[PDB]
This record gives C-alpha cells, structure tokens and sequence, in this order.
C-alpha cells in the first residue's frame, strides 16, 4: 500500500540524494529548504508502510510544485481567462527505480490536479520534459496533458543543450 | 523537470 502526504522536512536529505540520483540538472540546496518548509512550493510525498528497517517512512516517490501567475507565464496566450488566473507549474516528479511501473506516478499527477481543479483561478497544469524522456512523455499523454511547444536547446547539461517539450493540462474550462 |  502506497501512502501519500506532503513532504516535511525530514524527507530533506531523502529528497536532494533522490534529485541529483535521477535528473541531470543540479539544484541548489534552497530549492529543498523551501519544498520542505512548505511556504510558496506544494508538494506531495509517496511511502511504502510496508518497508522495512525503519525505511517505511522514507519517501519513494515524489512531486513539486509552485503556484504562478497565468497572464505572467510562457502559455499566457493558450488559456482562457475569467480573480487573477493562476497555473501550477509542476517543477520535478520523480518515483524511485524499484517502484516505478506501479501507477505512482499517475496518482501523484492526479494529487496535483486535483489540487489545482479546487483553486477557483487555477485554469491549469503544466511543466517541462526533456526530448527523449519517453517515459515521462508517454504518462504525460496517458493523462491527457497537451504538447504545445519543443523547446530547442532548453537544456543545458554537461556542455550540451538538449531539447525541452511543455506540456499543458487544461482547467477550469481555460 | 524546471531548468537550472
Ligand atoms: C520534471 O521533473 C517533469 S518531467 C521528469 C519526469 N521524471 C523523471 O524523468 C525521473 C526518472 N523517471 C521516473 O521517475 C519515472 O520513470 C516516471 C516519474 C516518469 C514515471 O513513474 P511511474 O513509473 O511511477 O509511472 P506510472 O504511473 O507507473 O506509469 C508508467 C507506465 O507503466 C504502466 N503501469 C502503471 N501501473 C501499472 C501496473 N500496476 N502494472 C503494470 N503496468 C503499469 C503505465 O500504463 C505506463 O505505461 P508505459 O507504456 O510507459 O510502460
């Protein structure tokens, strides 16, 4: 059985190992501070009850997040606006290799949408992938999420640019 | 994933 709660700071040094372990991009360490403080970033935790030594705390997968300003963001021309609009902007996601292909990460998007369906200004969700990331792309699709943009050279790794595609999910009637 |  895999639990869901927000992350706290205990999870801290969990969830920057977990960060530099699976995405290419470096974060820096207040990034972590201010998802674990809560604050201006939500964020939701999953955990398998059921790990043993004393793991069965330990997160084993996971979503961020942060609420921005619809008009301000780089999708302002494809919403439909009504208060201010807002998005969420969906900012890692990421579920742990021995857990993955269990559906974890569709319930922890759908922990975000659900999230965002309840603000009344919210007329979407939306993040970047990296090209390539096929996985990713695919669940993104499964959960209706549009492609609205290839970004060329997004990313910056190792010396390199690699490609970015955004992805959108509509809300609100936007 | 959000850029650098
Ligand atoms: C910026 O951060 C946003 S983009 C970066 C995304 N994260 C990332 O790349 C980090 C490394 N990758 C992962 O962490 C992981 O691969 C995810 C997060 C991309 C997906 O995590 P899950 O593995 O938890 O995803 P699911 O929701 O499990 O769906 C994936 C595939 O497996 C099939 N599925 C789902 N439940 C199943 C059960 N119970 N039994 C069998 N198969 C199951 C889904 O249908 C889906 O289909 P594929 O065709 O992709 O296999």
């Amino acid at each position: 059985t895999i639990c869901f709660r927000p992350i706290n700071p205990s999870d801290l040094e969990r969830l920057e190992q977990i960060h530099r372990d699976i995405f290419p991009i470096r974060y820096e360490s207040e990034f972590f501070q201010n998802v674990v403080n809560g604050g201006d970033i939500v964020s939701w935790a999953a955990v398998d009850r059921s790990r043993p030594d004393g793991h069965s705390e330990e997160l084993i997968g996971f979503v961020t997040a942060k609420i921005v300003l619809a008009k301000e963001s780089e999708i302002s021309d494809l919403i439909r606006y009504d208060g201010e609009g807002t998005l969420v902007y969906i900012l890692t996601l990421g579920v742990v290799e021995t857990y993955r292909k269990r559906g974890i990460a569709k319930a922890l998007i759908n922990e975000v949408v659900k999230y965002s369906s309840g603000i009344p200004v919210c007329r979407g969700v939306y993040l970047h992938v990296i090209a390539h990331n096929n996985p990713a792309i695919r669940l993104y699709k499964r959960m209706s999420f549009r492609c609205v943009r290839r970004l060329h050279g997004f990313y910056l790794i190792n010396g390199q640019h690699f490609d970015s595609y955004l992805f959108v999910y509509f809300i609100n009637g936007s | 994933m959000v850029n650098a």
